[PDB]
């Protein structure tokens, strides 16, 4: 019984339908009257609704605030222009003969254009292109291919006045006025055939009902008296303007059925005329304003539409929607990945309304008994006919005694139900998800800190808002396509987006770490925190000295794999490509060779797992990380979403378990060099700042070649800035090499877990050149940067290039060049974010309406074809391995080796 | 030129960097003393009007608050002088003299 | 400014188009041709530059006529005096008013304008370079006592115009017998002071 506006056809009203749609016929200008009562054959009669209290609606009989309203006409005494067709009436006027009212065209250029208007229906643009293209060649056209008869000038005068330059017997050019019954005569006279190609349809907007012969009035609803804060019924504008409309109508039919003279009757004409086009819009050009009882001028019916805060452009906004939250965020990953911390305050608040059933009456039998203080409680119960109650003190013990089948219970959060998290500003789709609720103490919502990376969020003060839905339909919604399981494979590249981060990445290394055992206790304590299920221990590896078994974490880690995964690649720890090369060489040559072999070649840097057990290799960022997370990426596509997300809740536990009692740190002591790196390091630095000086002399001498692209002096600079920079890898290098792998801090820039390998070589070696917007700095005094410098100095040290490390320090010249990098990177950062929103926002409002339709194609808004086979092949980024339609490789081996095992 | 005058770190992240600035601790702010006694230092300097001559390729323009009052010859001895008077308590610390040799 | 025809402009504020360089040194009592060459310096190049710029001005004003031009772009009064005297108005208080407002100035206005003239040659010609807007020797500090100085100016050009129309209001409305017969408390109570103090403190 409820149906869907499929689509809106818009047209021109013509004055039989205003005249049959319509009640009343208004005639009198008659206000809201002293007693507040709508008078008769008013503008605000009782036919056209009523918005005052206590009455009823005359047409449907309907009290204010359900009497929707209803239209009322007004029988206009002249024909009067409509402001907005005005141009398209001169337009039109300029295209048909006077006589005839045909187009002046020849019938075969009928025909191309209407080919041509048949093809290009679609494109606005090109529609109008035709369409002026054809108003421009019947206009200059001055005898009528039908009739013969000459075609006088048509002008037109802002805003309604439209004058034919006729010629008298004497040749002499003078301007005859069109009146509007004129205008309306030329205009009937066109026939249906000829409309298309004027730019009109024969059967929604025909050119006789652009000249207004009735008058709809709005209902009261759409002109609503806001009243005073005196009292004072402050009426609407609308209201005035058809006050005036009413007068001045009935003045020129009285001074019309009088004999009047034709001035006066063209007097009250235009004053009508006037009247309405003001009426319409307040704001057309060559028009005056109309001005208030106080003197501004009144928001008419075109000001009430485009408006950024009226229906249009205001409708669509953000406010304050009902059931929502926003607080804080901390992490914990004792939480499964799609669950979420609820304060137990927020809780008791964001009621979610459950309709009570047979299989569910004693769990709100004792919510309901619970109260609105006890966390698992209620707030508000509906009875079935609809009234809302308050469960409070008083009538507690009741309300659930009474309670049975078809009432409606406002309870509190409980665990298991769907919330909704946000984060914003929110950029891709990844940034709502629906969580599981989870109620805890405290006041901050809990997160897991797999989940981080998504969101891209910190705990350094972060806020995140959650909302409840509230219907079935809405909670399905968020249950089956929002939730966070499946969204581990990001669409924007296909490959994981929850993953690892800092501890997980690390833990693992150090888990997995060659030559890392574990006694009895720290296996049976990790396996139980991570919550795997296991009751009997695998056979111990390896013997302590004074017999206590050990297990390598190889094995550990290899406890939570499925039971048939297999797979082998390089990690980026590989730095002997030989062995690599060796194990490759095994591993291709058998397919599945003996495990005993891959021990003894078994290297760090060569990740090999066979049937589940892991025989080579460590974890680090390519195997859970936030993207090239192969192993991820296996069991998602592999096993299902539900078996990814139980290897990632165990894996995380695992390695948040291992990092934490095994003791991971860092200190002063981390970039701590020995003396011959430093003297290495020094050498470099004075090597560079002597070829440096040695480029500054050629200059100075005229000994340089200048390169095309460039000058002298950009040349010099451009050999300077390489010179530099090439200098600072060097030095990089150096450092990088006489630091261990025992650093944890090596650890952690190896790993990918946190940092990168330049890090280490500011931290420790050099810091390097510093530039603002890719040039060595130069904005100062005259000739130099600082005052410390002689002028005219293009020294290495002199502009920018720093020679110190964060550990031993910077000169306070040093510090200032640091400074201006540090605040060009600050302003880059600030101005980036505002270019891309304006440049997404740009993108979303082009390209939001596209979708995969039933038959695989993509459509636009306007039905034009835009992709045939979206993607032109069919597969969605989501499920494409990386890029690639289907990776045949990975099934071929993964096949072979389940068939052949 | 910020250096000794702006603080090169203490500054607003977000739309007001770089526009919202701290003093240094060294920064010290001017006020202005009568500038008729000042011209007339000037004057008495031996700096000839520019009604009684006109600048030429061998003169020096000195301007005093950025207005041109006259010509003279070997401004650096000017200078030097007016330092010297300065820091010899003859006149106050709020003057300031520099010149350019381009 | 100089086009890129090598013509210079000046751009006065209240003038709403620019006027030609040679035009608005005429406007200020230097109508000499050698001595406006001569008020801007001697460098040859630079004579030669002028040279064409007066013959661009082609003598059309050699004394006066300059400010009967201003007057037809400053809003043409269509009196011979109403057009001088709003030339002369624009000249005086909106050609560098910091050099004073008094007709005598615009000599020493003359002078100003030649050496603005010097500087933009210069940059056209490369011998000298840009001027850095963020050095710290082109920018003040407006520090409270000056801001304070033009507010408490404003309030008390309000508060004079509130003097002036409550002592006018008062004689019309009193005759002369109440206004000389004790001058003291006629002036006392026109002040209204409550103008000052709301206009600062709502500042
Ligand atoms: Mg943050
Ligand atoms: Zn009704
Ligand atoms: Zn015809």
């Amino acid at each position: 019984m409820k149906k869907v506006i499929g689509s809106i056809e818009f047209g021109i009203l013509s004055p039989q339908e205003i005249r049959k749609m319509s009640a009343v016929e208004v005639t009198v200008p008659d206000t809201y009257d002293d007693d507040g009562y709508p008078i008769e054959g008013g503008v605000m009669d009782k036919r056209m609704g009523v918005i005052d209290p206590g009455l009823r609606c005359e047409t449907c009989g309907g009290r204010a605030g359900e009497c929707p309203g209803h239209f009322g006409h007004i029988e206009l005494a002249r024909p009067v222009i409509h402001v907005g067709f005005a141009k398209t009436i001169y337009r039109i006027l300029e295209s048909t003969c006077r006589e005839c009212g045909r187009i002046k065209l020849t019938d075969e250029e009928i025909e191309e254009y209407m080919k041509k208007i048949e093809l290009a229906r679609n494109r606005r643009s090109e529609f109008n292109e035709i369409i002026k293209e054809i108003h421009k060649k019947a206009k200059e056209r001055m005898v009528c291919p039908h009739c013969g008869a000459p075609q006088y000038p048509i002008k037109f005068e802002k805003p309604t006045i439209y004058w034919e330059i006729r010629k008298d017997e004497q040749g002499n050019e003078y301007r005859h006025r069109l009146m509007p019954t004129e205008v309306r005569d030329w205009l009937e006279k066109i026939p249906d055939k000829d409309l298309p190609l004027l730019g009109l349809d024969p059967e929604k907007s025909r050119p006789e009902w652009m000249v207004l012969t009735v008058l709809p009035v709005p209902p009261v609803t759409a002109r609503p008296s806001i009243t005073l804060e005196t009292g004072i019924r402050a009426e609407d504008d609308l209201t005035h303007k058809l006050v005036d409309i009413i007068r001045i109508n009935n003045r020129l039919k009285q001074n019309i059925e009088a004999g009047a003279p034709q001035l006066i009757i063209e007097d009250l004409w235009d004053l009508l005329q006037y009247h309405v086009t003001t009426y319409i819009n307040n704001e057309a050009p060559g028009v005056p304003p109309a001005k208030h009882k106080s003197g501004r001028p009144l928001k008419t019916l075109a000001q009430r539409l485009k408006g950024k805060e009226g229906r249009f452009r205001g409708n669509l906004s953000g406010k304050r929607v009902n059931f929502s939250a926003r607080t804080v965020i901390s992490p914990d990953p004792m939480i499964s990945i799609n669950e979420v911390g609820v304060p137990v305050e927020v809780a008791m608040e964001l009621t979610v309304p459950e309709k009570v059933t047979e299989f569910n009456i004693e769990r709100l039998r004792k919510m309901v008994l619970n109260g609105p203080d006890k966390y698992p409680g209620a707030n508000y119960v509906i009875d079935p006919e609809g009234r809302r109650r308050r469960i409070m003190d008083s009538n507690k013990e009741t309300l659930a005694n009474q309670l049975d089948i078809g009432w409606t219970v406002e309870r509190h959060l409980m665990d298991g139900d769907i919330v909704l998290f946000n984060r914003q500003p929110s950029l891709h789709r990844m940034s709502i998800m629906a969580h599981r609720v989870r109620v805890m103490p405290y006041r901050t919502f809990r997160l897991n800190l797999a989940v981080c990376p998504p969101y891209n969020a910190d705990f350094d003060g972060d806020e995140m808002n959650l909302h409840v839905p509230q219907t079935e339909e809405a909670q399905a919604e968020a249950r089956i396509l929002m939730e966070v399981q499946n969204h581990i494979i990001s669409p924007r590249y296909g490959g994981p987006i929850i993953g690892g981060i800092q501890d997980h990445i690390s833990g693992g290394y150090l888990l997995t770490r060659e030559g890392a055992y574990f006694t009895r206790d720290e296996v049976e304590q990790m396996l139980m925190f991570a919550g795997v299920d296991i009751t009997e221990l695998p056979e111990p590896d390896k013997y302590d000295e004074n017999g206590n078994p050990l297990w390598s974490g190889k094995t550990i880690f290899s406890l939570l794999l499925p039971e048939d995964l297999t797979v082998w690649y390089r990690n980026k720890l590989c730095d002997e490509p030989e062995r690599c090369e060796a194990l490759e060489k095994l591993i291709e040559e058998k397919l599945m060779p003996d495990p005993e072999e891959v021990r003894k070649l078994a290297y760090d840097g060569f990740v090999y797992i066979q049937n589940g057990k892991l025989l080579s290799g460590a974890i680090d960022k390519k195997a859970y990380g936030r993207e090239d997370g192969i192993i991820l990426d296996l069991i998602v596509r592999e096993y299902g979403v539900e078996r990814a997300r139980q290897f990632l809740d165990q894996v995380t536990k695992l390695t948040i378990w291992v990092i934490t009692h095994k003791g991971f740190t860092t200190g002063i002591d981390d970039e701590d060099l020995p003396e011959e790196a430093r003297d290495r390091i020094r050498e470099i630095i004075r090597e560079a700042e002597e070829r440096v000086n040695k480029l500054i002399e050629a200059y100075k001498r005229g000994e340089l070649e200048p390169l095309p692209g460039k000058s002298l002096e950009d040349t010099l600079e451009s050999l300077i800035m390489a010179v530099l920079a090439e200098a600072r890898d060097n030095a990089g290098a150096v450092a990088e090499k006489y630091l261990g792998m025992d650093n944890h801090t090596v650890i952690m820039a190896k790993t990918g877990a946190r940092g990168k390998i330049l890090n280490i070589t500011q931290m420790a070696a050099l810091l390097g050149q510093q530039s603002i917007r890719g040039k060595r700095l130069y904005r100062g005094f005259r000739g130099r940067v600082l005052s410390h410098f002689k002028p005219g100095d293009l020294g290495a040290r002199a502009k920018g290039f720093v020679v110190n490390s964060y550990k031993s320090g910077l000169t306070p010249q040093e510090y200032f060049f640091h400074a201006m990098g540090g605040r060009e990177g600050l302003v880059d950062t600030a101005v980036r974010t505002a270019q891309s929103g304006y440049m997404q926002r740009r993108l979303i409002n082009a390209l939001q309406d596209l979708k995969v339709e039933y038959d695989g194609t993509v459509r636009s808004p306007e039905g034009i074809i835009v992709q045939f086979k979206y993607g032109e092949d069919g597969v969605d980024p989501m499920k494409s391995w990386r890029g690639k339609t289907v990776d045949v490789d990975r099934i071929i081996v993964r096949t072979l080796l389940k068939m052949r095992g | 030129t910020h250096w000794g005058r702006i603080c090169p770190t203490e500054t607003p992240e977000g739309p007001n960097c770089g526009l919202v600035k701290n003093l240094a601790l060294m920064a010290q702010i001017t006020t202005a003393v009568p500038e008729e006694e000042i011209r007339e230092y000037l004057m008495s300097l031996g700096i000839v009007p520019i009604e009684v001559r006109r600048p030429d390729p061998t003169l020096w323009r000195v301007y005093l608050n950025g207005v041109l009052i006259g010509t003279i010859e070997d401004g650096k001895a000017l200078v030097q002088r007016i330092r010297q008077d300065r820091r010899s308590g003859k006149i106050s610390d709020v003057i300031n003299v520099a010149y350019y040799e381009d | 400014e100089r086009r890129k025809d090598g013509i210079l402009y000046v751009d006065i504020p209240n003038v709403p188009k620019p006027v030609k360089f040679v035009y608005v040194m005429r406007a200020l009592g230097l109508e000499r041709d050698k001595d406006i060459v001569e008020a801007v310096g001697n460098d040859p190049e630079v004579q030669q530059i002028m040279f064409d710029n007066l013959e661009d001005a082609s003598d059309i004003t050699t004394q006066q006529e300059a400010l009967e031009f201003i007057g037809k772009l400053v809003a043409p009064g269509q009196a011979r005096e109403y057009r001088l005297k709003r030339a002369e108005y624009v000249i005086d208080n909106n050609l560098l008013p910091h050099m004073g407002v008094s007709p005598e100035d615009r000599i020493k206005k003359a002078y100003y304008l030649g050496m603005m003239a010097l500087k933009v040659i210069e940059l056209s010609l490369g011998r000298r370079p840009e001027d850095d807007k963020d050095h710290y020797a082109n920018k003040r500090l407006r520090l409270a006592g000056d801001l304070l100085k033009d507010l408490f100016r404003v309030a008390f050009s309000q508060l004079v115009k509130d003097i002036q129309y409550q002592m006018t209001k008062t004689y019309q409305r009193k005759g002369d017998k109440y206004t000389f017969g004790n001058i003291h408390r006629f002036i006392r109570n026109s002040i209204r002071p409550d103008v000052l103090t709301e206009r600062i403190e709502h500042a």
